[PDB]
């Protein structure tokens, strides 16, 4: 094995600097964002209710390009949901492995540089972090309820 | 010595890495946003309706 | 790293610390006054001297003699020896005597 004649270590434990760092470290709430769009999608079955012309039959397309939009957004949010889950569990493992892993000194330097001590590395863990998946993906809203029968409710 | 020679040569390194990375992390950070502002443009152009 | 390297300027302190004292205990010893007088005491002796002050220096060192203390008690020994037995006037008479 190519030993680290760099340095820097291959990984290494939390430092408490970083450990702050690690704190900052999340996934930005974006269900601000979310609740936003889905405001507004009731806003637009309201005034799609509002303005169709009870007549005029073609809002079945409009509907369900809408429900599969809003579908889309609602999975968004739950990966983005599951990627924050996944990043508290990646912290809480990585901060468990990390304190079992040797503190960094001079000796551990080398131990870890070469490879005789290895710690968790949040970069790889992020990698090895589970990929985000729909968690509660954002259906109970009266949103999807009525992208989902309008098409329906129009016929 | 000679050791921590490269001590210094890699822990300039690692700064390095840390700029790159955080400005990454912002240049991302402002797509996003750039994205979040289309988002905020339709829901505009949502209430003209 | 950051702590890593003052780790490493910490115990490198201490090793110049150490071997600049012990380098500056040998520049004491090289050369030691001590080691000067007594290495001209050594260089003084004629070769006859030298030769045989050389092997006695072997019987010595053989015998682990060779130390002030064996020395020193040998020195010490003659003299209590010599000055409690004091010691032409003999000769002349004895002559007078004869004849």
């Amino acid at each position: 094995g190519a030993l680290n004649d760099n340095p820097i270590p291959k990984s290494v434990p939390l430092h408490p600097k970083s450990g702050k760092y690690f704190h900052n470290l999340h996934a930005r709430d974006l269900s601000n964002i979310y609740q936003q769009c889905y405001k507004q999608i009731d806003e637009t079955i309201n005034q799609l209710v509002d303005s169709t012309s009870p007549s005029t039959i073609g809002i079945e397309e409009q509907v369900a390009d809408i429900t599969s939009t809003y579908k889309l957004l609602s999975t968004y949010e739950s990966e983005s949901n599951s990627f924050d889950e996944h990043i508290k569990d990646l912290k809480k493992n990585f901060k468990q492995s990390s304190d079992a892993c040797p503190q960094i000194d001079l000796s551990t330097w080398d131990k870890y540089r070469t490879g005789e001590l290895t710690a968790p590395k949040l970069s790889e863990l992020y990698l090895n972090m589970p990929t985000p998946e729909p968690a509660t993906m954002v259906n109970n809203t009266d949103t999807l309820k009525i992208l989902k029968v309008l098409p329906y409710i129009w016929n | 010595l000679k050791d921590k020679k490269p001590f210094a040569n890699t822990k300039k390194t690692l700064e390095n890495q840390v700029e790159e990375l955080t400005e990454k992390c912002s240049l991302k950070t402002d797509e996003f946003l750039k994205a979040k502002e289309k988002i905020n443009e339709i829901f505009e152009k949502l209430n003209t309706i | 790293m950051n702590d890593v390297i003052g780790f490493f300027n910490e115990r490198e302190a201490d090793l110049k610390s150490q071997y600049e004292d012990k380098k500056k205990f040998v520049k004491e010893m090289r050369d030691t006054p001590e080691f000067q007088s007594w290495m001209r005491e050594i260089r003084s002796y004629d070769q006859d001297t030298k030769e045989k002050l050389n092997k006695v220096a072997e019987k010595y060192e053989e015998e682990g003699n060779f130390n002030l203390s064996f020395v020193q008690d040998v020195l010490d020994k003659l003299e209590s020896e010599i000055a409690m037995v004091n010691h032409e006037s003999a000769v002349t008479i004895l002559d007078q005597v004869t004849a």
